[PDB]
C-alpha cells in the first residue's frame, strides 16, 4: 500500500 | 556472493541494481544499492568514481534476475548522483564509500509500494548491532572470485558482524580499517560478499526493524580465512545522508 521500510 | 543462496527479491524489496548504457548498445551491472525512500538509492561512491556521468546509468528496483526482466520491476534514470566528497581509495580500503542516487522515472516518477519494492529502515545516529549479531547481504556479484560472470539470479547469504579489535588485528586488516567501517564474516570463512556485490546492503534487525547496517565496499578476496568484508558504516553517516535527502 504504501511503504513501511524493512517489511518483506 | 560467495555461498548463500539463490532468492528473489520478494525476500530483499529494498535492492536496487544499478546497470550503465554504452555507446554500442549494452548495458552492463556495475553495483547494488538499497532504496530509502521514494526518490533515493544509496550506494557506495567507488561504484561511480571513475565514470560519473549520471546519465549513463539505469536503476532498476523489483529485480529478480540480471539480465532478463522480472514483472513489477520499475526501470529510473539518475537525477542527481551524489558521491562522497572525502572519499579516499588506498591499497585496499575505500573511505567515506557512500552515494546517493535521486531516481526519476520516465513518467517524473519515484518508486512506488509493492510486493517487490520496499524502503529499508535507516539506523539511529551511531547506533548499530552489537558484533556477533548475524545480518544478510545480498547482491549479483561473483560466486566464486575466478569467475569473469555474474549470476543471472540473485543471492543472498547470512553473516556475522565482528568487533573493530577483531577485524584490526595485524593478521586481518590492521588500520586499515576505521571507526567508518564495519567487518562481518563468516565463522567458518565460507560465504561472503565478493566483486559486483559493492553497493549493496548489509541488513540487520536494530531495535525491531530491519536496518541498513552497512554497504558493501571492500575486502582482500571473497571468503578468505581472516579477509572478513568490510563495509560503510551506515550509522556515522547519518548527517551526510540527512543534509542531502
Ligand atoms: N571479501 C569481500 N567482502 C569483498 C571483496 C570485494 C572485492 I575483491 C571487490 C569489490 C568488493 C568486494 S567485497
Amino acid at each position: 500500500l504504501k511503504f513501511q521500510c524493512g517489511q518483506k | 556472493i560467495i555461498g548463500g543462496e539463490f532468492t528473489t527479491i520478494e525476500n530483499q524489496p529494498w535492492f536496487a541494481a544499478i546497470y550503465r548504457r554504452h555507446r554500442g548498445g549494452s548495458v552492463t551491472y556495475v553495483c547494488g544499492g538499497s532504496l530509502m525512500s521514494p526518490c533515493w538509492v544509496i550506494s557506495a561512491t567507488h561504484c561511480f568514481i571513475d565514470y560519473p556521468k549520471k546519465e549513463d546509468y539505469i536503476v532498476y528496483l523489483g529485480r529478480s534476475r540480471l539480465n532478463s526482466n522480472t514483472q513489477g520491476e520499475m526501470k529510473f534514470e539518475v537525477e542527481n548522483l551524489i558521491l562522497h566528497k572525502d572519499y579516499s581509495a588506498d591499497t585496499l580500503a575505500h573511505h567515506n564509500d557512500i552515494a546517493l542516487l535521486k531516481i526519476r522515472s520516465k513518467e517524473g516518477r519515484c518508486a512506488q509500494p509493492s510486493r517487490t519494492i520496499q524502503t529499508i529502515c535507516l539506523p539511529s545516529m551511531y547506533n548499530d548491532p552489537q558484533f556477533g549479531t548475524s545480518c544478510e547481504i545480498t547482491g549479483f556479484g561473483k560466486e566464486a572470485s575466478t569467475d569473469y560472470l555474474y549470476p543471472e539470479q540473485l543471492k543472498m547469504t547470512v553473516v556475522k558482524l565482528i568487533s573493530h579489535r577483531e577485524c584490526q588485528q595485524p593478521h586481518y586488516y590492521g588500520s586499515e580499517v576505521t571507526t567508518k567501517m564495519l567487518c562481518a564474516a563468516d565463522p567458518q570463512w565460507k560465504t561472503d560478499a565478493c566483486q559486483g556485490d559493492s553497493g549493496g546492503p548489509l541488513v540487520c534487525s536494530l531495535q525491531g526493524r530491519m536496518t541498513l547496517t552497512g554497504i558493501v565496499s571492500w575486502g582482500r578476496g571473497c571468503a578468505l580465512k581472516d579477509k572478513p568484508g568490510v563495509y560503510t558504516r551506515v550509522s556515522h553517516f547519518l548527517p551526510w545522508i540527512r543534509s542531502h535527502t
